[PDB]
């Protein structure tokens, strides 16, 4: 019925009230190490389940560094989701992010 | 202490809409739209697709079946519109992978048209056979129902020739028939319809 | 391991290479041991020819 | 034991076949006659742009239900 | 890696409503059936059809 609609809706604002805007965030422009480890991780768990493929890839059947070579092209269609401690966060994209 | 624990009982078997007896046929009207709310997987070969891949996986093995949570048989839908995890509407929706594995869950709304018999019912459908066992209908060319014994008008008797029906016209009938709604099966993957020939 | 999340995090966040100073004091753990040590000074002599 | 052991190759009921949980988000609202003719013309052309063709048929068998000949 | 998914790595059954493990039970059905999992102590039996 409603009593799973308004069981719906309040966490759907509440899933509003969380998400601090793009003009207004306030972390690291950076790729800290674990994203970095984790993009390239899940990554690489796509292309083993036949993900799209964006790169020419050269004869590289090791799915870990086909990841590696759509991340320095940026190629990766993942975004980052940063949980500030009291469940705010910023959806970061790939390509905004700056790698080491 | 009999009343504050079946407010989940009833409630819960308090089947929410009707069947009204409209269109002045004496028909009543079964097929019904119902808007839900699914939460689906999304394989990563369907990462760039992700209309075909939720239709794939989780609609197309559910039409033409029935479903024990809308209470129907699902026939069709239409408005597949997967929630967005972003709440920015636009065309690059986000969905969220799992920790530990490469499939995303995702929430995603859609109008199901099911169709929906109760008890007392008025339904009709064609006389696929008769004996003096049963009379087996196929109500929408799909939907089979089966009038017993004990439930027909016993002055009606049967003639064999693999034989045909004596009513008190006394005819072999042809497919149109109505007929009264007893409990609707849900046992088998077929969808057996039982009903009575009472008036 | 046995997945392709942690193939990363034993080569991006726990190899043997970001492990180059211990966070002890930031002094390095690394290094060549007993021999390798005594054949650079006979190595960059300066009658090593 | 076997019967028991080869419920695990016939049954395949995943969480890629079947959806974790549906709920009805609003009542039940019953449709006319002619919508039913309405949906149904322009259900069948959706994935008409594999397998499903087993089930195409099953949806061309709900193509008759209403304007062939029974 | 190393205290699921290579010490045990199990799919259990929960019931939603009590949120309990051992309370469910996959049932058994008439043959032509398919047996699946329900939970004891949220269901009352059939004895109890009260109106």
């Amino acid at each position: 019925p409603e009593d799973f609609q308004q069981h719906e809706q309040i966490r759907r604002k509440t899933l509003k009230e969380k998400a601090i805007p793009k003009d207004q965030r306030a972390t690291t422009p950076y790729m800290t190490k674990y994203e970095r480890a984790r993009i390239l991780g899940t990554r690489a768990l796509q292309i083993s389940m036949n993900a799209p493929v964006f790169v020419d890839l050269e004869g590289e059947t090791d799915p870990l560094r086909i990841a590696m070579k759509e991340l320095a092209e940026k190629k990766i269609p993942l975004v980052i989701r940063r949980y500030l401690p009291d469940g705010s966060f910023e959806d970061w994209s790939v390509e905004e992010l700056i790698v080491d | 202490n009999e009343n504050r624990e079946t407010a989940r009982f009833i409630k819960k078997h308090k089947k929410q809409v009707t069947n009204p007896i409209d269109e002045k046929n004496g028909t009543s009207n079964c097929i019904v739209r119902v808007p839900i709310a699914l939460y689906v997987s999304l394989a990563p070969m369907y990462l760039e697709n992700p209309l075909q891949g939720v239709m794939k996986q989780h609609l197309n093995p559910l039409v033409m079946k029935y479903n024990n949570k809308v209470g129907g048989v699902v026939l069709g839908y239409e408005g597949l519109k997967i929630l967005d995890a972003d709440p920015l509407d636009t065309s690059e929706k986000l969905i969220k992978i799992t920790p530990d594995t490469p499939f995303g869950f995702t929430w995603c709304h859609v109008n199901l048209y099911v169709w929906q018999p109760q008890v007392g019912d008025v339904l009709e459908g064609y006389i696929f056979i008769q004996s003096a066992s049963h009379i087996g209908l196929l109500i929408h060319d799909a939907f089979n129902a089966s009038i017993k014994k004990n439930n027909i008008p016993v002055d009606w008797t049967f003639v064999h020739n693999l034989g045909h029906w004596v009513d008190s016209n006394g005819e072999p009938i042809d497919g149109k028939l109505r007929f009264t709604v007893r409990n609707v099966h849900t046992t088998g993957r077929v969808v057996s319809v039982d009903g009575t020939l009472i008036s | 391991p046995q997945n392709e999340n942690a193939r990363a995090e034993a080569l991006n966040l726990a190899n043997t290479d970001s492990q180059y100073l211990t966070p002890t004091s930031g002094s390095p753990v690394r290094g060549l041991i007993q021999d390798h040590i005594s054949a650079g000074v006979w190595l960059t002599s300066k009658d090593s020819f | 034991m076997m019967k028991g052991s080869r419920r695990t190759g016939n049954n395949t009921a995943t969480t890629l076949n079947t959806p974790v949980v549906i709920h009805a988000t609003q009542l039940p609202q019953h449709v006319s006659t002619d919508e039913v003719l309405q949906f149904l013309e322009s259900f069948i052309d959706e994935k008409e742009n594999t397998n499903l063709s087993s089930s195409i048929s099953q949806l061309k068998r709900i193509q008759r239900d209403f304007k062939g000949l029974p | 890696d190393r205290l699921l998914n290579s010490s045990d790595y199990t799919q259990a059954s929960v019931c939603r409503e009590c949120g309990s493990i051992l309370t469910t039970q996959q049932s058994v059905p008439r043959i032509g059936s398919i047996s699946t999992v329900c939970c004891r102590r949220c269901s009352m039996r059939f004895e109890d059809a009260k109106k």
